[PDB]
């Protein structure tokens, strides 16, 4: 069982940045998040199948958007139970996940994702945001 | 990238391929119509199916398989089965007359009039592959088709494609529990192709699978379906290293160079665990150490090859699931401490561990239970001398009185080929003894 | 000044995948490459490991090398994988198949031509290049043979630059390959010739440190990479931050290499605390040096008790008193005179950098040219000779373009290295 | 100041259409013909390529010329096809038949007067022409034959004015017809004397650029035309925009042609980066310099290492310091004196233009005169000798009005050009 | 503008043209009434009523097929004239179709041809479809080609000719008709394309998976090939080529203008949906000898010039990659004096499948025409077929009593011998 969602990360605010189209995969077997960058014709980029491995992303500590690199690489071998991860609650249309410093915003669900949300979280409102499918 | 061409020779090969491909489609989320569903996703849509499935322009997956058989009923069963829309109209070569347990008939009379089309289909498969590791050929040397036509195809592939990877999953007939009468003749004749033109040969004798399923799966009546399901599970476990990411991903040649010490020493064992039913699956603490012990203990393998009667040379353990890279080496250390199994003196390492993050998948109604972690061993050991040393005893007992030889000589084979095969098997046994001898 | 790094094989690539996270945290760089460090001093010497781009992004001076595209894909999918420049991701269609011959003569040699172009581009972009860092494993095929080929080709074209290599020499207890002795035997003889510093790693010792020095229940390859990445960043601390007594790669090389062939060192990191003992343990320089010279802290699978320290260095991180690291190592010398060689007085080198790693109060990285490092080579040579007597697993090597006489030469050269290490252990004045 | 352009054949027509794409983008010209630029610098020297009408519309000084009438319709139907004059659409009813004879003697001969009439009219409209420019392919029938006929007539009428040719040299890897040797051999011996400077474009080299440099998955003829149009628009950048170090069209000829028979030029452009990897490269003058002399960056298929540069020139665009624009040239000459010629120190002309191409920070166009440009002539001559020895495909040419000895003369002066380049490749002081 | 005149001689030409035009109407979206509910100007001419008329002349000496056309679906499409039907068949007699009953019909045939040509302002050339083994197609076709060459001079002449197959043939004097027609087909034909029936039979058998196809399927495949060839001048494409464009690259010598043909991917709908019909795959299938419409092994000869018309979403990059793969392939070999030997034309219009046909909807396709010495064997067997019957003067009385001299048999035999010797010479190494 995998929750599939279309999402976009806009790097255009920086120098020489594009609107990357990404597909999110929320693995419920251990609650991990995987990312696949959608391929567009004549993209001019090195084809890398996986944008992000199957790993649990910790929620940002603050709202400033700055990523905390101490969790990943730091000589202080610390493992605290307060590290809240990106669970299935956050998967919402229009939700902006702060993922490693990237503000990736979710547009559309899948049919199974809609069934999941309507079956446990009670979210019966479906309203996909246009701008998730790269032009063919 | 990392394509692998599957070939299925004979009725046994065709049924094994049916099980393997249904398992592969279920594991990659491919419906029998050949199209993945948009609404339903089982995992990442990464092109991990490229090794086994080719994607057309309509988002439809076609297997990279060639079902070659000299007789038409199994091919027509596939053509009228559930995966009829899955399988290509070509790549499904059906002859007009069976080889009828005759190596000579399947290698000289009917084999040569179909090997051309087989090579054409193989080339059609190959030109669509850019990173082809090699050919996995599933066959049973007991049957005439799978023996003779398989041998001819192996020689043609060796002379055409060169040094490409060649893995033959061969179902040797155990003389104690066997079906055909001339299948010892067929096996002895096919040793030539399985020794020179088969780069790695995997033992898949039938009644080892049979009794393993009988005692471990609580299935008092195992059948060809269960045997093929276990074979498909083993093949999927071997291929998962390249198919999916893992802690220690291994390609074909990567573990092949670790499993083959000498060019002629490549007839290897196989085993799989935890091969357990649903009832006992939830009652057993299926730890990595436990599954490794069950794999290495002599009874739990898929071949009548007791390690107590020989010496291990190289064991390659493929772990699937959430196996910690420390559970594996702890299990290997406790295996070293356990002296019920011995290793050859010139291979202190002896172990090749590869871990993959994809747990095995279960087919609906299959023998296997839903298990989180699993491990499959491919072991080259000197104890594999005894299967040859009794199949050649079978061969000599029949050959002393020249029984059934008239069929082979009529089908275009010289009588000297039998003597050459016997001498080749004797040389293979002699070099097994030499490699197992203490330095 | 600046140091350019290369990762060879799956082991090297996934070691660097965590080292670059460690150094990015130390320099306040997110995976997007922008700088968000809270200290001005972090970016003063950020050019040692990073190069600015048009957008201000800091791209690592890292060259990734592997014949398997899967490891490159995993590195890119890593959280900090997007930091590296895509053109440095150079890979072959088919892997080395865990073969030194394939990685060194046919598959690696046809690909090394494009590797040298990237290395020269990085060197030219560097203002005053000092060192080529390498991360690889001698056990594997692509990491060992192809990395050694890279080192050999780079030695000729940069003879005066420091060649630092970090080779994970494997161990019998964590022996997960069988052509392991062949690969390490064929790589050690070249690492002897064309490496200024060859500081080796052992996954057995890393597992031991994780089990008992850290008391972690399931420290995976991530944590194993994390320890070696920490001690890997600790060796270049003075080249990135100011210190009371600065140093650099050649500062360590001159003071730890008394003879040219004796340059195989063992790594060491401190402090290393368990999760539950963080609050209780008192961080003082005496505790630091005790953990340094304790055998269990050495991250190579040999016991320094059987050996004798030829010469050692202690790179201190954090700001502390200077006699508490000079007279402290003097005390180590005095109460451990048997630890040390007689004819080199005060083997210990001491150099202090003011900035401890983020989240600590003080730290240290230990380097040692101890004689005991010959035990690893002895066991490797023993297993290699045992497997070579019957010429098993040799057809795969010799059919790819290799010979048996060169295997014999590699064995002889490893025996010569072991003899050189033993010559200075029992020497009397 | 004014440069009048002409396009021959469908290849030349598409290349010129993309060139006007680029020029209108640079000058802010609306496809409807009005001026939409946001800067006065573009409008100040817009008259170099554009002529204004009574209503303020800007019309290119371009002469379209092709025997095929079908592709001229596509050129007109393109996004900027409405920009050209209708009377500049000079086309014949019948095609060229991929025949140099048909283009040069029978079909184009009755049409060369008509096209020369409008060329002369545009020349008279221009107050002081900087010169004539042509874009065509030497492997075709009408782009090669009657295009060279146009070059001959224009040389006869305007001996002093500068003749640019942009000739698409065919390659065996992109050999998509059969009479490449005949067509190119019959065109080169006209180009030698009738052209002041010739720019050799190779489709195989453009495809290689797309393979490796730009990393386009399925690039098309449009992308190839964009790549060539960038260079043929930047070649005249200093004419249209002010710069710290200006240059005109005769600058390249005078500073890069040492002898009258050596005017077959190299190629080059920079920056060229994939969209994915463009964020990670710091665009600098050093990077531009290291890309100009790269083998794969230059867009004609002949490796420059085998040859030596008679001359070179870099037309830098953008605001850059005058230090590096020639310090890098001096450094590359000093460190690769073998790849240059000893008896011409200072082989490199440098020009600087203030305004960079739109959407790009800083750019440079590399135009060289190398001794490796005779390798394509070697290959074409070998193919022509093989074809001609058996008189194959000769009746088609001889039926339209050629002679047997004309092919021999074309072979002879091809060989003479080859020998002239070859002897200066290894000439000694 | 860029228009070609289609001519159909004999029964074979009649069915071939019927298939070609029913394909062309569907390609251009023209209903059988002749109206669409400027790319058709090459085949159809718009009238004052907005209805399109094909630029074709169905010339036959017997009324069965012409009456079938007049009573068929396209009766309102085809012109009542330019649909010439005679009164008595030639009956596999070249002498009859060239000397006695061809004269009384060829005058009005040229009248219709002129009525087409004066309308055609930019006539590219003539495309004549016939079978040399028949009577009308051999004799009347040869004499019509004679008159066309005399009148229009050097206008392009493409001829789709159905030569007798090595074994599957339906007439006894078919070799005589073919050999006598070789003289005209060599002297007054700019390009002649061989389309023997048994090769198409085997291709359809092993590719379309149809047990019982027939002349309708053969004609549909021929029409598909013709449409693929003419699509370069009909539709916009990356590399547009007219008739002369590929004629120059295909014909090296005046006597060498007999060319092969192959088309791929020819495939059924069951088979197509499971295959990646990539450019490299279709090129390899084309160069495979089993994918041709004329049986002659290229391994038995020397390739001289191959012209590839690619249609659909094909890209020049993949075209060049396929060309490189073909060149580096060793099983096929080229003549030494033609290094390039490869002409390529890319068109953006994918082929359209006729409803009820066996061709599957393919996103791309390619048709290859090869001039090569490898097809001297068809002549080397047809001449033996001719001489085995001319040795003792079999069926020669039918020709000589019809009004043709006896010596023309020897003249045609010597001409064929020269046409074989020159193939051997051009195949000979330098
Ligand atoms: N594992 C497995 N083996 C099978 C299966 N079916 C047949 N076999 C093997 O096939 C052997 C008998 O050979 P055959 O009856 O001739 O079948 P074949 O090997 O395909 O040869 P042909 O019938 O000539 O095509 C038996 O000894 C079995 O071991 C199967 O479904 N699974
Ligand atoms: N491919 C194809 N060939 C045909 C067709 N109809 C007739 N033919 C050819 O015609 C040859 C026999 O010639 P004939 O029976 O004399 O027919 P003909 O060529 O039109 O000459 P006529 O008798 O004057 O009608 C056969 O060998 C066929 O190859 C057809 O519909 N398709
Ligand atoms: N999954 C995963 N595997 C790794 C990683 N780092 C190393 N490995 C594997 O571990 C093996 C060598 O271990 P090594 O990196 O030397 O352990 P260490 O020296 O203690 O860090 C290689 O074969 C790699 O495949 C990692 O970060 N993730
Ligand atoms: N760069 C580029 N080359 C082209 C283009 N179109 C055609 N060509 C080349 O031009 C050659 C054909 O020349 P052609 O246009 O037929 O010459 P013409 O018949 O005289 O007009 C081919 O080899 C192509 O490689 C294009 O759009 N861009
Ligand atoms: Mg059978
Ligand atoms: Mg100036
Ligand atoms: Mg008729």
């Amino acid at each position: 069982k995998v929750l599939r969602c279309d999402c976009t990360w806009d790097d255009t605010t920086n120098l020489y940045g594009t609107k990357h189209f990404l597909t999110l995969y929320y693995f419920l077997s251990d609650g991990s998040i995987a990312f696949v960058e959608k391929d567009v014709q004549n993209s001019g980029r090195d084809p890398f199948p996986k944008f992000l491995s199957r790993q649990r992303i910790a929620k940002p500590t603050s709202a400033s958007g700055k990523f905390d690199s101490s969790s990943l690489g730091s000589v202080t071998f610390k493992e605290d139970a307060n590290t809240v991860y990106y669970t299935a609650e956050d998967i919402r249309i229009g939700n902006v996940l702060n993922l490693y410093g990237r503000q990736v915003k979710i547009h559309d669900y899948n049919q199974y994702t809609r069934d999941y949300m309507a079956e446990k979280f009670g979210i019966t409102a479906y309203a996909p945001i246009p701008g998730a499918t790269p032009p063919p | 990238m990392r394509e692998a061409i599957c070939i299925h020779i004979g009725q046994a090969g065709c049924q094994v391929g049916n099980a393997c491909w249904e398992l592969f489609c279920l594991e990659h989320g491919i419906q029998p119509d050949g199209s993945m569903p948009s609404d339903k996703c089982i995992g990442v849509e990464d092109d991990a199916f490229n090794t086994f499935f080719s994607e057309t322009g309509a988002g439809k997956h076609v297997p990279r398989c060639l079902f070659l058989d000299l007789e038409p009923t199994v091919v027509d069963e596939v053509r009228t089965g559930t995966y009829r829309q899955l399988f290509n109209p070509e790549q499904l070569v059906s002859g007009k007359e069976d080889a009828a347990n005759n190596y000579a008939r399947g290698h000289y009379t009917i084999g040569k009039e179909i090997v051309d089309l087989a090579l054409d289909r193989i080339r059609k498969l190959a030109d669509n592959c850019t990173g082809l590791q090699g050919f996995m050929v599933f066959h049973a040397v007991g049957g005439g088709t799978g023996s003779g036509l398989g041998a001819l195809l192996l020689e043609r592939l060796s002379v055409d494609y060169g040094k490409k990877s060649k893995l033959g999953y061969t179902v040797y007939p155990s003389p104690q529990v066997s079906t055909a009468v001339v299948e010892p003749y067929n096996c002895v004749l096919s040793t030539h192709s399985l020794l020179e033109h088969t780069d790695v040969a995997t033992m898949l004798d039938n009644e080892a699978i049979y009794d393993l399923t009988r005692r471990s799966l609580d299935i008092e009546r195992p059948s060809y379906t269960n045997v093929n399901r276990l074979i498909g599970q083993v093949v999927s476990s071997l291929t998962a290293s390249l198919r999916f990411d893992g802690a220690l991903n291994v390609d074909l040649t990567e573990f092949q160079t670790n499993l083959v010490p000498y060019p002629r020493i490549h007839f290897v064992l196989t085993s799989y665990a935890p091969v357990v039913s649903a009832e006992k699956a939830y009652h057993e603490q299926l730890s990595v150490a436990d599954i490794t012990n069950s794999v290495f203990e002599p009874a739990g393998m898929l071949t009548k090859c007791d390690p107590r009667h020989g010496k291990y040379m190289s064991c390659c353990l493929m772990y699937r699931g959430d196996v910690v890279p420390k559970d594996v080496n702890a299990a290997i250390a406790t295996i070293k401490t356990k002296r019920t199994i011995q290793f050859v003196d010139w291979c202190p390492t002896g172990f090749k561990c590869g871990i993959n993050y994809q747990p095995p998948t279960v087919v609906p109604g299959g023998d296997l239970a839903k298990v989180q972690r699993a491990v499959c061993m491919i072991a080259n050991s000197t104890a594999i001398a005894e299967v040859f040393a009794r199949i050649d005893h079978k061969f000599d007992l029949m050959y002393s009185k020249r029984a059934f030889v008239h069929w082979y000589v009529g089908e275009g084979m010289e009588e000297g080929e039998f003597s050459e095969a016997r001498e080749d098997l004797a040389a293979l046994e002699k070099d097994y003894e030499e490699v197992g001898a203490e330095s | 000044r600046e140091i350019v790094s290369c990762q060879a094989g799956q082991c090297g690539n996934q070691i660097g995948s965590k080292f670059w996270e460690v150094i990015s945290d130390e320099h306040g760089v997110d995976p997007t490459g922008t700088y968000q460090g809270d200290s001005d001093l972090q970016l003063e010497r950020i050019n040692v490991y990073f190069d600015e781009s048009s957008g201000g992004r800091y791209v690592p001076r890292a060259v990734l090398m592997d014949l398997e595209p899967g490891t490159m894909d995993s590195v890119r999918a890593g959280p900090y994988g997007q930091l590296f420049r895509p053109d440095n991701f150079i890979f072959g269609q088919s892997g080395a198949g865990n073969n030194w011959a394939k990685g060194h003569y046919t598959e690696g040699a046809e690909l090394i031509d494009s590797v040298l172009d990237v290395c020269r581009k990085e060197a030219e972009s560097c203002d005053c290049l000092q060192g080529f860092q390498l991360s690889h494993s001698l056990g594997g095929g692509t990491g060992s043979g192809m990395g050694t080929l890279l080192i050999s080709k780079l030695r000729e074209e940069y003879p005066d630059r420091i060649m630092m290599t970090f080779s994970v020499i494997p161990s019998p207890r964590v022996s997960d390959t069988v052509v392991e002795p062949y690969n390490t035997t064929l790589s050690v003889h070249q690492l002897v010739e064309n490496s200024d510093e060859s500081m080796c790693i052992d996954n057995e010792a890393l597992y031991d440190i994780c089990f008992r020095t850290l008391k972690l229940t399931t420290p995976t390859f991530g944590d194993l990479n994390h320890l070696v990445a920490a001690v890997m960043s600790g060796v270049t601390c003075c080249l990135r931050f100011p210190g009371q007594l600065n140093s650099d790669l050649r500062k360590l090389a001159v003071n730890l290499v008394p003879f040219p062939r004796l340059h195989f060192f063992m790594m060491g990191f401190a402090p290393l605390t368990s999760r539950g003992s963080q609050q209780y343990r008192g961080l003082s320089v005496a505790e630091l040096t005790q953990q340094m010279f304790d055998a269990k802290n050495m991250m190579q699978a040999a016991d320094p008790r059987h050996g004798r320290y030829l010469t050692a260095s202690a790179l201190f991180r954090g700001r502390m008193s200077t006699k508490e690291v000079d007279e402290q190592m003097l005390n180590v010398q005095n109460k451990n005179s048997s630890y040390f060689i007689e004819w080199i007085p005060n083997n210990i080198k001491s150099s202090i950098c003011d900035i401890p790693p983020k989240g600590l109060k003080m730290s240290v990285t230990f380097i040692g040219n101890n004689t005991c490092i010959q035990e690893m080579f002895r066991r490797v040579g023993e297993q290699f000779t045992g497997m070579f007597r019957r010429k098993a697993f040799l057809h795969w090597y010799t059919g790819e373009g290799m010979d048996e006489m060169e295997f014999t030469e590699a064995e002889s050269n490893m025996n010569d290295l072991v003899s050189e290490y033993q010559q200075y252990q029992d020497a009397t004045v």
